[PDB]
Order: structure tokens, then sequence, then C-alpha cells
């Protein structure tokens, strides 16, 4: 009973968004309608890291900051591997009634946002990330931002990172068969990691200023509860954003 | 805040 096989076993199934293409097609009622999904999909985030051996073991403090702090990228980066899978990295697949065309993308109120999300997915093309990577990846994800003033309870985190950084390496084995290599395979990966901050960086710029400026759009009560408590602390510079290479 | 406190404590 592997710990990689155990994230196999807890990692969510895929959401339907129940997006009715019978209706009008307009921003608001799309931006509204990946904003439920949104926040059906953190919800499932919450129950998957409780789940995550370690996790528990933070306070509970810890616990909400990292869920408050990387969420964006968690859903970006599901989203990233989905279009993946499901269009190799041709079409932006939110859920499987409500995959975005290359067509559809060439609309001024989505393409910026759009572009953005594909270039996520893209990487994961490159680099031909196995499914195992993706899985050690966004726990990793999960520990990648944290507060300037630091942690509670610092000590159980680091070796939390420690412990999933191993098992990332055993994804990489479990892909290659033990290569000389694997090196090279492991500065990519992390490489990416770093990455991730920058790629999600404006698409939490574009959710901020939108749910601040209401320019029309819901938002559930699961996601104006995070960006709400995140909101104040980016603008104060206030976040970590951990690095692998300086 | 209170939704996030909820989901942690659940189940
Ligand atoms: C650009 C941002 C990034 C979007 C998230 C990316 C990651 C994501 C993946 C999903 O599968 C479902 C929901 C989210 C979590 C998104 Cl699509 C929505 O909430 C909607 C989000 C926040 C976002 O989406 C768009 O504007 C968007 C998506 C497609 C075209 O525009 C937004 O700011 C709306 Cl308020």
């Amino acid at each position: 009973p592997t710990l990689i096989s155990l994230l196999e076993v807890i990692e969510p199934e895929v959401l339907y968004s129940g997006y009715d293409s019978t209706l009008p097609d307009t921003s608001t009622r799309l931006m509204s309608t990946l904003n439920r999904l949104g926040g059906r999909q953190v919800v499932s985030a919450v129950k998957w890291a409780k789940a995550l051996p370690g996790f528990r073991n933070l306070h509970l403090d810890d616990q909400m900051t990292l869920l408050q702090y990387s969420w964006m990228s968690l859903m970006a980066f599901s989203l990233g591997w989905r279009s993946y899978k499901q269009s190799n990295g041709n079409m932006l697949c939110f859920a499987p009634d409500l995959v975005i065309n290359e067509e559809r993308m060439q609309l001024p109120y989505m393409y910026d946002q759009c572009q953005q999300m594909l270039k996520i997915s893209s990487e994961f093309v490159r680099l031909q990330v196995s499914y195992d990577e993706y899985l050690c990846m966004k726990v990793l994800l999960l520990l990648s931002t944290v507060p300037k003033d630091g942690l509670k309870s610092q000590a159980v985190f680091d070796e939390i990172r420690m412990t999933y950084i191993k098992e990332l390496g055993k994804a990489i084995v479990k892909r290659e068969g033990n290569s000389s290599q694997n090196w090279q395979r492991f500065y990519q990966l992390t490489k990416l990691l770093d990455s991730m901050h920058e790629m999600v960086g404006g698409l939490l710029q574009f959710c901020f200023y939108t749910f601040v400026n209401k320019s029309s759009v819901e938002f559930p009560e699961m996601l104006a509860e995070i960006i709400s408590n995140q909101l104040p602390k980016f603008k104060a510079g206030s976040v970590k954003p951990l690095l692998f290479h300086q | 805040n209170a939704l996030l406190r909820y989901l942690l404590d659940k189940d």
C-alpha cells in the first residue's frame, strides 16, 4: 500500500459543470458557471488535502493558510492536466460538458486569460508528464506558497515537503525506469513548479479584479470567502512563493 | 473563515 497509490485513490473525480449551451452565450454566464464549478472543485480539494498523509499533522491555521494561498494553483494545474489528456492541450477542458474551442477563445473578453491557461497545459505536453508525476507535483503546489512571517508548525511542514519531494523521485523512476539522467528530469519538474507562480499570478490578478470591481459576475461563498481573505495579504506583499531555484 | 473552518473539521 504505497503513498502514490493512495494519491491515485484520493484524487477527486472530474466534476460536471451543468453548463447549458441552449441558453445565450454571454461573458457573465460563462464566468459565473466557471466560478460555480470552481467553488465545488475547491470543496473537493479541501477533502483531498485532509486525506493527504501528513497534512493533518499541521496546525489548523497552517492548513487554512496553505489552501487559501494555493487554491488557484491547484485548480489551474488540474485544468492543465485535464486539457492535456482530453485534447493534447489544444482545448481548455474545464469539464466534459464545458470544453472551450480554439474558436471560442477568439472572444475579446476571454482571449487573454485563456492563453494564460493554455500555457500551463502546453507544459504538460512539452514534458510528457506522467500521471504519478502530476499527482506528486500537485501535492507540492499545495505546499509552495507561505506567509513571510512564517508558519505555526514549520517543522512538520518541512518534513511533509521532504516526504513528497521523495515521492516525486519515485514517480520519475516509475516512468523512466532508472536512468542516470533522472536528475535532469527532477530539475525540469522543479522548474515547472517554480514557474507556476508566474503562470498563475496573472490569473489571480484578473480574479481579484473581477471580485472587487464586480466586472456582474457571481462568486459562490466558498470562493468569496477565500478570495476576500487572500486579497489583502497579496496587496500587502505578505506572501512568500517557495522556489526550488533562485 | 467559517466555511473553510467547517470543511476541515467535518467528517
Ligand atoms: C481568469 C480566472 C481564472 C479562473 C479559474 C482558473 C482555474 C479554474 C479551473 C476550473 O476548472 C474551474 C474554475 C477555475 C477555478 C477558474 Cl476557470 C474560475 O474560477 C474562473 C477564474 C477565477 C477566472 O476565469 C476567467 O476569467 C475565464 C475562464 C475562461 C475564460 O475566462 C476569473 O477571473 C473569472 Cl472571475
